[PDB]
């Protein structure tokens, strides 16, 4: 059971600002393949989660380049270069390396 | 081929060959 | 691309068995994961299990296992989360996520609210 937490739990930013959400797991989430498969999902109020970032720094098709992850080991970072009102919502940090798979604590990104 | 038995889903497609 | 069309909100009583439906659209349901992810108001997001309808194969979080029985109507393309013998923990929103042609999963359902009076 790998516990993924996030800080802060709520991140107030301005329009067009750069957000940095700090996530940390309890154990290394490096896959046995040698790759790190860390995903970030955006869930908006009344909506289901949607994939924005996968494999740490890979961007899902249709996702603005404003989104990018970073970090390594247990300490990872969700970077968003251009946070708009359309980027408002709760971000989750999900690891698909250890069964059972686990999600992050959740950070509300808001303007 | 694949190096292991099991379902060969998208995630484990990097192991083809 | 990927569309997951879930059932709406249902309002039930405990000691019932309720199968929540997650309809695939735009894909055959045997080339991908069906995951169920639970979210109570008092929880974040909690992976239940997965079913690959293709050869019946399931993998579980032991905690919710055998409170949740995961099945699938294979040819009708609709996966089903059979939440059996309910307690207070079944009062939750369920999300149904679909395997990503990359390495994880792309797009999530619409939410099936199971409220237990």
């Amino acid at each position: 059971d790998v516990l993924m937490t996030q800080t802060p739990l709520s991140l107030p930013v301005s329009l067009g600002d750069q957000a940095s959400i700090s996530c940390r797991s309890s154990q290394s989430i490096v896959h046995s393949n040698g790759n790190t498969y860390l995903e970030w999902y955006l869930q908006k109020p009344g909506q289901s989660p949607k994939l924005l970032i996968y494999k740490v720094s890979n961007r899902f098709s249709g996702v603005p380049d404003r989104f990018s992850g970073s970090g390594s080991g247990t300490d990872f970072t969700l970077k968003i270069s251009r946070v708009e009102a359309d980027d408002v919502g709760v971000y989750y940090c999900y690891q698909g390396s250890h069964v059972p798979y686990t999600f992050g604590g959740g950070t509300k990104l808001e303007i | 081929g694949y190096p292991t038995f099991g379902e060969h889903k998208q995630e484990k497609d990097l192991e083809y060959g | 691309e990927v569309q997951l069309q879930q059932s709406g909100a249902e309002l039930v009583k405990p000691g019932a068995s309720v199968k929540l439906s997650c309809t695939a659209s735009g894909f055959n349901i045997k080339d991908t994961y069906i995951h169920w992810v639970k979210q109570r108001p008092e929880q974040g997001l909690e992976w239940i299990g997965k079913i690959d309808p293709a050869n019946g194969n399931t993998k579980y979080d032991p905690k919710f296992q055998d409170k949740a029985t995961i099945t699938a109507d294979t040819s009708s393309n609709t996966a089903y989360l059979q939440l059996s013998s309910l307690t207070s923990e079944d009062t939750a929103v369920y999300y149904c996520a679909n395997s990503n042609y990359w390495f994880d999963f792309d797009y999530w359902g619409q939410g099936t609210t199971l409220t237990v009076s």
